[PDB]
Protein backbone atom coordinates (compact mmCIF):
# COMPACT_ATOMS: atom_id res chain seq x y z
CA UNK A 1 0.00 0.00 0.00
CA UNK A 2 1.14 3.52 -0.99
CA UNK A 3 0.28 6.55 1.15
CA UNK A 4 -1.49 4.40 3.72
CA UNK A 5 -0.85 4.08 7.44
CA UNK A 6 -0.07 1.31 9.92
CA UNK A 7 -3.08 -0.81 10.71
CA UNK A 8 -4.34 -0.97 14.28
CA UNK A 9 -4.14 -4.29 16.12
CA UNK A 10 -7.00 -6.60 15.05
CA UNK A 11 -8.23 -3.91 12.61
CA UNK A 12 -8.46 -6.45 9.74
CA UNK A 13 -8.79 -9.84 11.41
CA UNK A 14 -9.79 -11.51 8.19
CA UNK A 15 -6.46 -10.47 6.62
CA UNK A 16 -4.48 -13.42 5.27
CA UNK A 17 -0.96 -13.66 3.92
CA UNK A 18 -0.17 -16.09 1.13
CA UNK A 19 3.37 -17.27 1.77
CA UNK A 20 5.62 -19.25 -0.56
CA UNK A 21 7.45 -22.02 1.27
CA UNK A 22 10.69 -21.72 -0.69
CA UNK A 23 12.12 -19.33 -1.36
CA UNK A 24 10.28 -17.95 1.71
CA UNK A 25 8.37 -14.90 0.54
CA UNK A 26 5.10 -13.06 0.55
CA UNK A 27 3.12 -13.96 -2.51
CA UNK A 28 -0.07 -12.02 -1.97
CA UNK A 29 -2.83 -10.99 0.33
CA UNK A 30 -6.03 -12.90 0.93
CA UNK A 31 -9.05 -12.93 3.21
CA UNK A 32 -10.71 -15.34 5.61
CA UNK A 33 -14.42 -15.92 4.82
CA UNK A 34 -14.98 -18.92 7.11
CA UNK A 35 -12.92 -21.16 9.36
CA UNK A 36 -11.78 -23.22 6.34
CA UNK A 37 -12.07 -21.00 3.27
CA UNK A 38 -9.76 -18.25 2.07
CA UNK A 39 -10.50 -15.87 -0.80
CA UNK A 40 -7.81 -14.37 -3.05
CA UNK A 41 -7.02 -13.31 -6.61
CA UNK A 42 -6.61 -16.06 -9.18
CA UNK A 43 -3.50 -14.41 -10.66
CA UNK A 44 -1.84 -14.92 -7.27
CA UNK A 45 -1.89 -18.65 -8.01
CA UNK A 46 -2.04 -18.78 -11.81
CA UNK A 47 -0.38 -16.37 -14.24
CA UNK A 48 1.25 -18.16 -17.24
CA UNK A 49 2.80 -15.02 -18.74
CA UNK A 50 5.18 -14.95 -15.74
CA UNK A 51 5.33 -18.73 -15.46
CA UNK A 52 3.31 -18.73 -12.26
CA UNK A 53 1.28 -21.84 -11.49
CA UNK A 54 1.44 -22.72 -7.82
CA UNK A 55 0.03 -25.98 -6.47
CA UNK A 56 -1.28 -26.64 -2.97
CA UNK A 57 1.99 -27.76 -1.26
CA UNK A 58 3.89 -24.77 -2.66
CA UNK A 59 2.02 -22.45 -0.33
CA UNK A 60 1.01 -21.71 3.23
CA UNK A 61 -1.57 -19.35 4.71
CA UNK A 62 -0.64 -17.09 7.64
CA UNK A 63 -3.64 -15.73 9.52
CA UNK A 64 -3.90 -13.14 12.33
CA UNK A 65 -0.67 -11.35 11.32
CA UNK A 66 0.32 -7.71 11.77
CA UNK A 67 4.09 -7.62 11.36
CA UNK A 68 5.13 -8.46 7.82
CA UNK A 69 8.32 -10.52 8.41
CA UNK A 70 8.34 -11.64 12.07
CA UNK A 71 6.87 -14.92 13.28
CA UNK A 72 4.13 -13.71 15.59
CA UNK A 73 4.28 -16.41 18.23
CA UNK A 74 1.03 -17.12 20.10
CA UNK A 75 -0.85 -14.85 17.68
CA UNK A 76 -0.60 -15.86 14.03
CA UNK A 77 -1.78 -19.28 12.87
CA UNK A 78 -0.32 -21.13 9.90
CA UNK A 79 -2.53 -23.29 7.69
CA UNK A 80 -1.76 -25.64 4.83
CA UNK A 81 -3.90 -25.85 1.71
CA UNK A 82 -6.15 -28.76 0.95
CA UNK A 83 -7.26 -27.54 -2.47
CA UNK A 84 -7.18 -24.52 -4.74
CA UNK A 85 -10.15 -23.50 -6.89
CA UNK A 86 -9.69 -20.95 -9.62
CA UNK A 87 -12.65 -19.43 -11.42
CA UNK A 88 -13.16 -21.52 -14.63
CA UNK A 89 -13.51 -18.42 -16.74
CA UNK A 90 -10.60 -16.48 -15.14
CA UNK A 91 -9.08 -14.55 -18.07
CA UNK A 92 -5.30 -14.46 -17.57
CA UNK A 93 -4.74 -14.16 -21.32
CA UNK A 94 -6.17 -10.66 -21.66
CA UNK A 95 -7.42 -8.45 -18.76
CA UNK A 96 -7.62 -10.59 -15.58
CA UNK A 97 -11.43 -10.81 -15.91
CA UNK A 98 -12.89 -12.81 -13.01
CA UNK A 99 -9.66 -12.61 -11.01
CA UNK A 100 -10.82 -14.74 -8.09
CA UNK A 101 -9.96 -18.05 -6.44
CA UNK A 102 -10.76 -20.00 -3.29
CA UNK A 103 -8.46 -22.04 -1.09
CA UNK A 104 -9.78 -24.75 1.22
CA UNK A 105 -7.76 -25.18 4.42
CA UNK A 106 -6.53 -28.58 5.55
CA UNK A 107 -8.11 -27.95 8.99
CA UNK A 108 -10.26 -25.16 10.42
CA UNK A 109 -8.40 -22.24 11.90
CA UNK A 110 -9.44 -21.16 15.39
CA UNK A 111 -10.92 -17.67 15.65
CA UNK A 112 -9.40 -15.25 18.12
CA UNK A 113 -9.06 -11.55 18.79
CA UNK A 114 -6.82 -11.36 15.70
CA UNK A 115 -8.55 -13.94 13.48
CA UNK A 116 -12.18 -13.57 12.34
CA UNK A 117 -13.95 -13.91 9.02
CA UNK A 118 -15.34 -11.03 6.89
CA UNK A 119 -18.80 -11.16 5.33
CA UNK A 120 -19.55 -11.49 1.64
CA UNK A 121 -22.10 -9.09 0.22
CA UNK A 122 -25.63 -10.08 -0.79
CA UNK A 123 -27.24 -8.26 -3.76
CA UNK A 124 -28.80 -5.44 -1.66
CA UNK A 125 -25.69 -4.60 0.33
CA UNK A 126 -23.77 -4.50 -2.96
CA UNK A 127 -26.43 -2.37 -4.61
CA UNK A 128 -26.45 0.01 -1.66
CA UNK A 129 -22.70 0.43 -1.06
CA UNK A 130 -20.97 -0.02 -4.45
CA UNK A 131 -21.56 3.57 -5.57
CA UNK A 132 -19.13 6.13 -6.93
CA UNK A 133 -17.89 8.30 -4.05
CA UNK A 134 -18.45 5.68 -1.33
CA UNK A 135 -15.17 4.66 0.28
CA UNK A 136 -13.82 1.20 0.90
CA UNK A 137 -10.70 0.03 2.71
CA UNK A 138 -7.73 -1.87 1.30
CA UNK A 139 -5.08 -3.59 3.43
CA UNK A 140 -1.83 -5.42 2.60
CA UNK A 141 1.90 -5.86 3.20
CA UNK A 142 2.71 -4.82 -0.39
CA UNK A 143 5.16 -2.13 -1.51
CA UNK A 144 4.99 1.36 -0.05
CA UNK A 145 5.88 2.92 -3.52
CA UNK A 146 6.87 2.30 -7.24
CA UNK A 147 10.85 2.28 -7.20
CA UNK A 148 10.58 2.97 1.83
CA UNK A 149 10.35 -0.40 0.16
CA UNK A 150 8.21 -2.68 2.21
CA UNK A 151 6.37 -2.05 5.49
CA UNK A 152 7.19 -3.32 8.90
CA UNK A 153 3.46 -3.93 9.59
CA UNK A 154 0.10 -4.31 7.85
CA UNK A 155 -0.88 -1.12 5.99
CA UNK A 156 -4.35 0.37 5.47
CA UNK A 157 -5.89 3.03 3.23
CA UNK A 158 -9.43 4.20 2.53
CA UNK A 159 -10.25 4.95 -1.11
CA UNK A 160 -13.37 6.02 -2.93
CA UNK A 161 -15.03 3.93 -5.63
CA UNK A 162 -14.73 5.71 -8.98
CA UNK A 163 -17.38 6.16 -11.71
CA UNK A 164 -17.27 3.40 -14.35
CA UNK A 165 -16.63 5.85 -17.25
CA UNK A 166 -13.71 7.39 -15.40
CA UNK A 167 -12.31 3.95 -14.73
CA UNK A 168 -12.61 3.01 -18.40
CA UNK A 169 -11.11 6.31 -19.64
CA UNK A 170 -8.03 5.96 -17.43
CA UNK A 171 -6.68 2.83 -19.15
CA UNK A 172 -6.37 1.04 -22.51
CA UNK A 173 -7.25 -2.29 -20.87
CA UNK A 174 -10.77 -3.54 -21.53
CA UNK A 175 -12.75 -3.24 -18.28
CA UNK A 176 -15.61 -5.63 -17.48
CA UNK A 177 -18.58 -5.72 -15.15
CA UNK A 178 -16.58 -8.12 -12.97
CA UNK A 179 -14.31 -5.21 -12.03
CA UNK A 180 -14.54 -1.82 -10.40
CA UNK A 181 -11.87 0.78 -9.76
CA UNK A 182 -11.16 2.99 -6.77
CA UNK A 183 -8.89 5.84 -5.79
CA UNK A 184 -8.80 9.63 -5.73
CA UNK A 185 -8.67 11.80 -8.82
CA UNK A 186 -5.77 14.21 -9.41
CA UNK A 187 -7.99 17.17 -8.51
CA UNK A 188 -8.98 15.57 -5.16
CA UNK A 189 -5.46 15.93 -3.64
CA UNK A 190 -5.63 12.96 -1.24
CA UNK A 191 -3.67 9.92 -2.45
CA UNK A 192 -3.45 6.18 -1.90
CA UNK A 193 -3.48 2.91 -3.75
CA UNK A 194 -2.65 -0.73 -3.50
CA UNK A 195 0.66 -1.87 -4.91
CA UNK A 196 2.72 -4.89 -5.81
CA UNK A 197 2.28 -7.54 -3.09
CA UNK A 198 -1.20 -6.34 -2.09
CA UNK A 199 -2.92 -8.42 -4.80
CA UNK A 200 -5.44 -10.92 -3.45
CA UNK A 201 -6.19 -8.84 -0.30
CA UNK A 202 -9.59 -7.34 0.39
CA UNK A 203 -11.34 -4.09 -0.36
CA UNK A 204 -13.95 -3.91 2.43
CA UNK A 205 -16.77 -1.59 3.41
CA UNK A 206 -18.60 -1.26 6.70
CA UNK A 207 -22.30 -1.37 6.09
CA UNK A 208 -24.12 1.48 7.93
CA UNK A 209 -27.29 -0.63 8.10
CA UNK A 210 -25.93 -3.47 10.30
CA UNK A 211 -22.39 -2.18 11.10
CA UNK A 212 -20.73 -5.28 9.67
CA UNK A 213 -17.72 -5.42 7.37
CA UNK A 214 -18.25 -6.81 3.88
CA UNK A 215 -15.63 -7.69 1.31
CA UNK A 216 -16.73 -5.98 -1.88
CA UNK A 217 -13.51 -6.36 -3.88
CA UNK A 218 -10.19 -8.13 -4.27
CA UNK A 219 -7.00 -6.25 -5.23
CA UNK A 220 -6.52 -7.27 -8.88
CA UNK A 221 -4.43 -4.88 -11.02
CA UNK A 222 -3.22 -1.37 -11.67
CA UNK A 223 -0.78 0.41 -13.94
CA UNK A 224 1.90 1.35 -11.50
CA UNK A 225 0.93 2.48 -8.02
CA UNK A 226 -0.67 5.71 -6.90
CA UNK A 227 -0.06 7.36 -10.26
CA UNK A 228 -2.03 10.51 -11.01
CA UNK A 229 -4.88 9.70 -13.42
CA UNK A 230 -4.65 5.94 -12.75
CA UNK A 231 -6.84 3.86 -10.45
CA UNK A 232 -6.65 0.52 -8.71
CA UNK A 233 -8.86 -2.20 -10.13
CA UNK A 234 -10.59 -4.79 -7.99
CA UNK A 235 -12.48 -8.00 -8.58
CA UNK A 236 -16.23 -7.44 -8.09
CA UNK A 237 -16.86 -10.07 -5.41
CA UNK A 238 -20.68 -9.92 -5.43
CA UNK A 239 -20.74 -10.42 -9.21
CA UNK A 240 -18.89 -13.73 -8.80
CA UNK A 241 -20.67 -14.83 -5.62
CA UNK A 242 -22.71 -17.52 -7.35
CA UNK A 243 -19.48 -19.25 -8.31
CA UNK A 244 -18.11 -18.84 -4.77
CA UNK A 245 -21.23 -20.38 -3.25
CA UNK A 246 -21.25 -23.24 -5.73
CA UNK A 247 -17.66 -24.17 -4.84
CA UNK A 248 -18.21 -24.01 -1.09
CA UNK A 249 -21.56 -25.77 -1.43
CA UNK A 250 -20.11 -28.56 -3.57
CA UNK A 251 -16.84 -28.84 -1.69
CA UNK B 1 -22.95 -15.25 10.97
CA UNK B 2 -20.79 -13.48 13.35
CA UNK B 3 -18.93 -12.43 10.23
CA UNK B 4 -17.68 -8.87 9.81
CA UNK B 5 -17.77 -8.14 13.57
CA UNK B 6 -14.21 -7.56 14.85
CA UNK B 7 -13.47 -8.87 18.39
CA UNK B 8 -11.34 -5.81 19.12
CA UNK B 9 -13.72 -3.22 17.66
CA UNK B 10 -17.42 -3.94 16.94
CA UNK B 11 -17.61 -6.73 19.56
CA UNK B 12 -16.40 -4.25 22.24
CA UNK B 13 -18.14 -1.23 20.69
CA UNK B 14 -14.81 0.44 19.96
CA UNK B 15 -14.21 2.29 16.71
CA UNK B 16 -10.98 2.26 14.74
CA UNK B 17 -9.33 5.56 13.87
CA UNK B 18 -10.60 5.95 10.29
CA UNK B 19 -13.82 3.95 9.91
CA UNK B 20 -15.74 7.23 10.38
CA UNK B 21 -14.27 8.37 7.04
CA UNK B 22 -16.08 5.48 5.38
CA UNK B 23 -19.38 6.23 7.11
CA UNK B 24 -19.15 9.89 6.13
CA UNK B 25 -18.85 8.85 2.46
CA UNK B 26 -22.05 6.73 2.54
CA UNK B 27 -24.35 9.64 1.75
CA UNK C 1 16.95 -13.01 5.25
CA UNK C 2 13.86 -10.87 5.05
CA UNK C 3 11.49 -13.29 6.80
CA UNK C 4 11.86 -14.91 10.19
CA UNK C 5 11.70 -18.70 10.18
CA UNK C 6 8.40 -20.50 10.76
CA UNK C 7 8.60 -22.99 13.65
CA UNK C 8 8.82 -26.50 12.30
CA UNK C 9 5.51 -28.07 13.41
CA UNK C 10 4.21 -26.84 10.09
CA UNK C 11 7.20 -25.79 7.90
B1 LIG D 1 -0.39 -7.90 -7.44
O1 LIG D 1 -0.05 -9.19 -7.86
O2 LIG D 1 0.23 -7.75 -6.15
C1 LIG D 1 -0.34 -6.81 -8.52
C2 LIG D 1 -0.91 -5.44 -8.01
C3 LIG D 1 -0.50 -4.41 -9.04
C4 LIG D 1 -0.78 -2.96 -8.64
S1 LIG D 1 -2.43 -2.92 -8.08
C5 LIG D 1 -2.68 -1.15 -7.94
N1 LIG D 1 -1.93 -0.11 -8.18
N2 LIG D 1 -3.93 -0.87 -7.33
N3 LIG D 1 -1.20 -7.31 -9.66
C6 LIG D 1 -0.54 -7.21 -10.95
O3 LIG D 1 0.67 -7.06 -11.19
C7 LIG D 1 -1.35 -7.80 -12.08
C8 LIG D 1 -1.06 -9.35 -12.29
C9 LIG D 1 -0.60 -9.49 -13.81
C10 LIG D 1 -0.25 -8.09 -14.37
N4 LIG D 1 -0.99 -7.24 -13.39
C11 LIG D 1 -1.01 -5.82 -13.46
O4 LIG D 1 -1.44 -5.10 -12.51
C12 LIG D 1 -0.48 -5.16 -14.70
C13 LIG D 1 -1.63 -4.46 -15.58
C14 LIG D 1 -2.36 -5.61 -16.32
C15 LIG D 1 -1.68 -6.51 -17.20
C16 LIG D 1 -2.34 -7.60 -17.76
C17 LIG D 1 -3.71 -7.85 -17.45
C18 LIG D 1 -4.41 -6.95 -16.58
C19 LIG D 1 -3.73 -5.84 -16.05
N5 LIG D 1 0.36 -4.10 -14.28
C20 LIG D 1 1.70 -3.99 -14.94
O5 LIG D 1 1.71 -4.44 -16.08
C21 LIG D 1 2.94 -4.33 -14.09
C22 LIG D 1 3.17 -3.14 -13.15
Amino acid sequence: IVEGSDAEIGMSPWQVMLFRKSPQELLCGASLISDRWVLTAAHCLLYPPWDKNFTENDLLVRIGKHSRTRYERNIEKISMLEKIYIHPRYNWRENLDRDIALMKLKKPVAFSDYIHPVCLPDRETAASLLQAGYKGRVTGWGNLKETKGQPSVLQVVNLPIVERPVCKDSTRIRITDNMFCAGYKPDEGKRGDACEGDSGGPFVMKSPFNNRWYQMGIVSWGEGCDRDGKYGFYTHVFRLKKWIQKVIDQF
Amino acid sequence: ADCGLRPLFEKKSLEDKTERELLESYI
Amino acid sequence: GDFEEIPEEYL
